[PDB]
């Protein structure tokens, strides 16, 4: 994908995630965890439902047109007849193909960059508390339990508690 | 000791292949067909009023074939015309059958009005066993066959005036004799003549005597013509021989109408899309089905699938 | 202490809806129309040249009913036809009359060559009431009728060379009387026949004697046709009554003429793109005044109104 | 949109920025301020602009072509005449809504993009003098008066010259 | 001291400009072209099977003119006709010859199968100077011209099944003699007639006497007709005068051929894609040579080039 | 690009690059070189390459059809036959240039993104070993000999072994 999150810098994705698209695992000292984050879900579930609105349920209404099989020959009408319809089914089919490349391209493109959106959220939330391992994890350098993984998860982290531990933990020899 | 937190994405086990603008294949967590590629392989009977043709073909219903009696009068959204159709009456064509077909088929009725044509001197409702009705000799139920009385066919120059705020349909013919033996036994006089003019467009016809193959034992022929009156025009019919007479006219309307060719049953359901195969549901934007198509439908494409993705890129552990 | 430095972008407090791929709703800083959806009400006479039928038709034009003299010879960028056009000449029609209008329509020229052709025993320059040109009984300027002299028509076989570089289109027709009587008053014999004919093409017409409903008190009609002759090729006419015959030739130019019908006035103004309407801006790509167009015009759509943003997404505070 | 800065990271934009489209705002020793930056607002505008010039008057001349209104009935050519002219607007109904549809998701990505430009030049050029806030906000870890946020803003910032000022604060007790 | 790492990309100093969603020039490392704009000026001879007219319009190869003997039962993918064809028999017309012309292109076939109809009462084989075979005078091939004999010619009322399980195509014509007199001196009587029937289907025409301008001698005319007859229908051919009667019958099959006209010489290649301009090579999506192609060819676009990007954006140094 | 790597934070390309699209430029104790990433590279090809294969030889047979010339005059017929080749000539033109420029756009966005992609990741790798120096170069606060860049190229480059070194000249005064 273009963002380079989902197939790219995350190894793989999660089969056992089964609540939400995209979310958190972690290790601390209670244990270890998964829990997933509604609102980059949301958003990208949104985008699709909106794909899919403009395009099922939405036919359109046609009525007397031209005849398209002859039991006859007849020549130069009925050529014409045939080329029009050919030429128009070879257009929406076209169009068809379009569409759905295009639109598919754009998808997996949103998808990707929802991931690439929380991964940056949460590297800007941890301040100088954690690092970057490169894998879509980060190094957190201060003791943080359930309340402070939940913590981050929900958006009241507050970086300064734990700022003077982290340093110490990270710039030492 | 510190901690670690991951960000992620889910994937499932049983992924599925879509097409994008790099790769013909790639798998994503889940999508939607949008091709229709089914028919449930019958005409729902609803919402549209459906008139199925059973053994008659729209023209035969429009001269009034005898089996097509019980259609006087109909309308339809959608007239189905069945392949086992057949004409068990005088043996006819139609140049630019299409066309007339056609045009009632928009038109969507077979309401009909008789009107008193002033036939004076000639012998009328001339009947064939070419055309069985309640097992006697009969006509088409809409034409007039006009024939010698007392061995004279007296030149009709007859006018029918439009005084109504719609347009009149004119149905109407020429008989062709077999040998010009015949043409004296039906007209008296040797050569038959026929024009039928509005102010605004005339049509001259002139029988050809001759060897048809027969048909119902009949190797002669009658062609079929057609003339629209528009309001405060007149029809007149100038003729010395071999007129088939219309009785009255069919109304012509404008609308919605149309006719498809189908041997699919009408079904007891409502579906917005009919198709030759049968109805399909359009919920889906494009259909593989068929190219006819009446109603709220689906566009026809000639892919048999097109899945859009409606997830992500799947990547199983 | 130190410093904060914010990053940012503009918004405003009127905001703009715009469509995109996922959202049919979303809130832009500014767009523009790519649809246009009205007209100034008038055809602008510049910079196509105009030609406003008036009371005529092309093909009354073409014909040279009295009402249309002004028109001869006259060329057009675009013939505007009016629906209170009427003919006020002899009662005609023209088989494949479509055909003819667009073809002269197209060839965007009404210049008209007078030849000398020899009708040698018969009275030329017929003329009747139904076509009157300064109080008297005149005929389509650009055809001559032609009629028994000393109660003879006696055969017609006259040949018309085309030697110039240019293909030549001729105009001529076939008088229908109203009865058989007519028939031998006008033309001596029982029976007409017409053979119009070049190395490349022939076309043979009889008349046919009958009513037609009156129009300026004429019961009888004319049918007229047409034929083109190319360089090196000849006109042969070849009649033993009933010729409408042509007084010479039209030339047929190929380029960007046409036609169109339309009640709007024609203004002082200039303007690339017409419509029926009148003529509209063509700035835009799209369009959903008319189907019908000439000239440099924006595409035609359903839609009344297509938004293109022309700014980011606006965020107000 | 898909970089995640405008109506993302960036809470709102600013209604009080009517010299260009992108900018910044800052507080410091001598008070708060704004500017724009032309260079990130002129790549926007450049865009659209060569979108527009694209689109508009670009008409394409027709000059005769067929009858598309009718006055008498007559069947089998008035029909396709009838369905070639639908057809025809039919399809470009449908290449106008989806070039309308493509343009403006497009439009709204670049526009998306060129704040995200701004923000990520700034953030290299403060190299260890700043801290991203998460909001599109940098606290700078030394004096920066008036000069010096200018120099900031005109690329002629010296990370060098604060360095030893803003490691001392951010990285204290 | 440490070290530095730069990251980066290639350039050329040889770029080549594309066009974008934004940009109607910027430049990228490399290009490929999506538009065909040349031809190899020949129609290759393979794979398609080609049938060189030289001489020969399709027509005159169906009637049977002598300089296309060669052409008997002869089939084709692509028929290529010549500018240069001319017709060198008996002068004559095709009322719809577009229309015979693209259903016999279309049909792939020049198959034809003598059948005996029984001729009695009149001459066979009727010749004309006009048409030269072999020095002697002859006629169309596939044609019978029948005339008087002994003074007299009785009525024909003849007969052919079809007992085949394929349709047969049956080309025939009238004769329209330059004078009265001719009439006499070739059918005996005044006026000719002809009625050609199936079951269903009939055709009815009347010769139209008169002169037409001489070709090769000759100011009469022939008028080309032609019928099809399905398996278990019946050819009635009833006439007294003019007919130009079929000797049997034409194969009609349906597949993917047809017809072109060019002036390409045609080489010993090997090429899918055939234009009026010469073969094309296939491989990209478009071209704009020619809008006339047969074959697995590119669409053709109005663009004379169409450069698709397969670099990235060129920078260099 | 919307990006802002290619034609962007990079200055321009290297024409000396001719075995790779992407790759690194390094200078050390030992001197300096450059060598092609053979992975970003091969990415972005086989993306065009997907491109070229649904475009490059997959033409469509069409056998009888209409005619397109016409030696006479004729009217109604004719003018529908001209009006609905023309009709089907502006649609596909149509069609060949919105591909060609969708294509496009898409082919440098999609090389702009590899650029970036192989940047974060030597980024993210690095660790607190190297500072960005906002022209796609990184300044490396260790000794790095040849294999050392070579385990940089290579990812296995071990950033722990090279911490103390690091840390001490980021953060000295
Ligand atoms: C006017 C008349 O009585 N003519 C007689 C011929 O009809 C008859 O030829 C035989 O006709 C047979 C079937 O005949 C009908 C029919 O179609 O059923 C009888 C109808 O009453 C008559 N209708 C009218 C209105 O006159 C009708 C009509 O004559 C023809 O259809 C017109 O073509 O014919 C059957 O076709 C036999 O094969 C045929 O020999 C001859 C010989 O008996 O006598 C005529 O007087
Ligand atoms: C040849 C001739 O003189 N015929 C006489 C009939 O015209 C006439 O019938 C009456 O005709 C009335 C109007 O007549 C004109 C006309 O169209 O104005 C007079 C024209 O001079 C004549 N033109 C030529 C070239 O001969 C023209 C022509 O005969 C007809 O239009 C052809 O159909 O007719 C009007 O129609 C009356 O209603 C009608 O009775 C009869 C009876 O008076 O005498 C004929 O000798
Ligand atoms: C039946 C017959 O013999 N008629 C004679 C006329 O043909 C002849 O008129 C002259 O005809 C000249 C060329 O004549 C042929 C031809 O087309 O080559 C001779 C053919 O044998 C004959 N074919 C048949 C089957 O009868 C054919 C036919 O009559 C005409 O083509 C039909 O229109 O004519 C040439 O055209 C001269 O210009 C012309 O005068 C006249 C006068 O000699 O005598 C007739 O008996
Ligand atoms: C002109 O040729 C046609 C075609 O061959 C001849 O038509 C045929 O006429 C015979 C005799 O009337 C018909 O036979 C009849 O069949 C019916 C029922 O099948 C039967 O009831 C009669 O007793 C009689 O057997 C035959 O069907 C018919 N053929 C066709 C194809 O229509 C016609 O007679 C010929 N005319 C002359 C004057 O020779
Ligand atoms: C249209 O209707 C009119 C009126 O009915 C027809 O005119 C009439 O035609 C008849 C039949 O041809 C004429 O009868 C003949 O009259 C002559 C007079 O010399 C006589 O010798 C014949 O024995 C025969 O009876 C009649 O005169 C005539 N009547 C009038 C009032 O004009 C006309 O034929 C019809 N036209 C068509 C195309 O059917
Ligand atoms: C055949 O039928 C037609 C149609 O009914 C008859 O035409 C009608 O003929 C009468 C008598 O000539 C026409 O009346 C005339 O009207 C004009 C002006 O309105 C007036 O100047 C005359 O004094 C006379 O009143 C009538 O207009 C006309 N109708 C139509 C519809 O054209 C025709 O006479 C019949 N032919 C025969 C031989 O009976
Ligand atoms: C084409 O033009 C030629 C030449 O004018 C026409 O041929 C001529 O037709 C007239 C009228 O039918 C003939 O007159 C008749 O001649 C016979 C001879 O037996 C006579 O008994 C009759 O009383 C009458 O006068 C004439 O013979 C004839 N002339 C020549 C030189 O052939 C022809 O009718 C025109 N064709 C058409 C379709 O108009
Ligand atoms: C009716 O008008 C036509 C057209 O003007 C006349 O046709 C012309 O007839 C003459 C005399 O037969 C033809 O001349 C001949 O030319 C050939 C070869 O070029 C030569 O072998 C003969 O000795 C003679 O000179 C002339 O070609 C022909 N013109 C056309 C255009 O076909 C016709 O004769 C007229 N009919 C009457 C009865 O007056
Ligand atoms: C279709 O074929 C049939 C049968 O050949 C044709 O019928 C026959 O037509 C001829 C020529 O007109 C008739 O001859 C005439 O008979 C009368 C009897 O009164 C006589 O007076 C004349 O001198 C002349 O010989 C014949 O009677 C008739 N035969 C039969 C058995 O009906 C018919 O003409 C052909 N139809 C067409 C359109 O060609
Ligand atoms: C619906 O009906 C159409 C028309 O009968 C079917 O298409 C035909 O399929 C047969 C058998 O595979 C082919 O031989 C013909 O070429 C097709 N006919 C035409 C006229 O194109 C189609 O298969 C049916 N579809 C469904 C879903 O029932
Ligand atoms: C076009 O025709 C109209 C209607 O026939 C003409 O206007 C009439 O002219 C008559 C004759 O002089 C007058 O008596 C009337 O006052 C007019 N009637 C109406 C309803 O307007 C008009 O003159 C013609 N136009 C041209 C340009 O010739
Ligand atoms: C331009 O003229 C057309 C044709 O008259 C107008 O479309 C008609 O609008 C009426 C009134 O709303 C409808 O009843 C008809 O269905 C339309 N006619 C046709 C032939 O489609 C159109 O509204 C006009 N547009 C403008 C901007 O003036
Ligand atoms: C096609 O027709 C041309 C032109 O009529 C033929 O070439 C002529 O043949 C004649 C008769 O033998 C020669 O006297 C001339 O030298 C040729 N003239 C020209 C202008 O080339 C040619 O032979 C015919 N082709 C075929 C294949 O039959
Ligand atoms: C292929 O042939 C076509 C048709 O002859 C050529 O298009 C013609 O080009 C001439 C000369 O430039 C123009 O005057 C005509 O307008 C064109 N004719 C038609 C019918 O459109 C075309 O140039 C040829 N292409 C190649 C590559 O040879
Ligand atoms: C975070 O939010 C979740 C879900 O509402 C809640 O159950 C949990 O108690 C919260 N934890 C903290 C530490 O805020
Ligand atoms: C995948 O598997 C699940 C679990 O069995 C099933 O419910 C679902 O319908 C499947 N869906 C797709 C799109 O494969
Ligand atoms: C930055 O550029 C602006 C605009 O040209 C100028 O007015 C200002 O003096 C510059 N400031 C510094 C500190 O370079
Ligand atoms: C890195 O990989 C290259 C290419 O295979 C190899 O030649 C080199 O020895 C490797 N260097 C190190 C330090 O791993």
């Amino acid at each position: 994908g273009i963002f380079g999150a989902i197939a790219g810098f995350i190894e793989n994705g999660w089969e056992g995630m089964v609540d939400g698209w995209y979310g958190f695992r972690h290790q601390n000292s209670e244990g270890r965890g998964q829990a997933a984050d509604l609102k980059s879900t949301q958003a990208a579930i949104d985008q699709i439902n909106g794909k899919l609105n403009r395009l099922i349920g939405k036919t359109n209404e046609k009525f007397h047109q031209i005849e398209k099989e002859f039991s006859e020959v007849e020549g130069r009408i009925q050529d014409l007849e045939k080329y029009v319809e050919d030429t128009k089914i070879d257009l929406w089919s076209y169009n068809a193909e379009l569409l759905v490349a295009l639109e598919n391209q754009h998808t997996i493109d949103l998808t990707d960059s929802e991931m690439n959106k929380l991964f940056e959220k949460t590297k800007k939330q941890l301040r100088e508390n954690a690092e970057d391992m490169g894998n879509g994890c980060f190094k957190i350098y201060h003791k943080c339990d359930n309340a402070c993984i939940g913590s981050i998860r929900n958006g009241t982290y507050d970086h300064d508690v734990y700022r003077d531990e982290a340093l110490n933990n990270r710039f030492q020899i | 000791p510190g901690a670690t937190l991951c960000l992620g994405h889910h994937a499932v086990p049983n992924g599925t292949i879509v097409k994008t603008i790099t790769n013909d294949q790639i798998e994503v967590t889940n999508a939607t067909e949008l091709v229709q590629n089914s028919s449930i392989g019958e005409i729902c009977d609803s919402p549209h009023q459906i008139l199925d043709g059973e053994n008659c073909t729209l023209i035969d219903a429009l001269l009034g074939d005898p089996q097509c009696d019980g259609f006087q009068n109909k309308k339809w959204d959608l007239f189905v015309e069945r392949s086992k159709a057949y004409s068990n009456c005088y043996p006819y064509d139609v140049p630019d059958y299409a066309s007339l077909r056609s045009l009632v088929a928009s038109s969507g009725t077979l309401e009909f009005n008789n009107e008193s044509f002033n036939w004076t001197g000639v012998t009328q409702n001339g009947t064939s066993s070419a055309c069985i009705r309640r097992s006697n000799n009969s006509f088409f139920s809409r034409l007039n066959w006009l024939t010698q009385l007392n061995f004279k066919y007296p030149a009709l120059n007859v006018t029918m005036p439009n005084n109504e705020q719609f347009d009149k349909l004119y149905i109407w013919g020429v008989h062709h004799p077999v040998t010009d033996k015949d043409q004296i036994f039906l007209y008296a006089q040797s050569s038959g003549r026929i024009t039928v003019s509005t102010k605004r467009s005339q049509q001259a016809v002139i029988p050809n005597i001759g060897y048809r193959p027969r048909i119902r034992n009949i190797p002669s022929r009658i062609s079929i013509y057609w003339t629209i009156v528009k309001p405060g025009d007149i029809l007149l019919i100038n003729s010395t021989g071999n007129l088939i007479a219309p009785r009255g006219y069919f109304k012509i309307r404008s609308g919605k109408s149309s006719i498809m060719r189908s041997d699919a049953p009408i079904g007891k359901c409502n579906s917005e899309c009919i198709t030759p195969n049968g109805s399909i549901p359009n919920d889906k934007p494009f259909q593989n089905v068929n190219r006819i198509t009446y109603g709220a439908c689906p566009r026809y494409v000639k892919q048999s699938t097109l899945k859009l993705a409606t997830g992500m890129r799947n990547v199983p552990e």
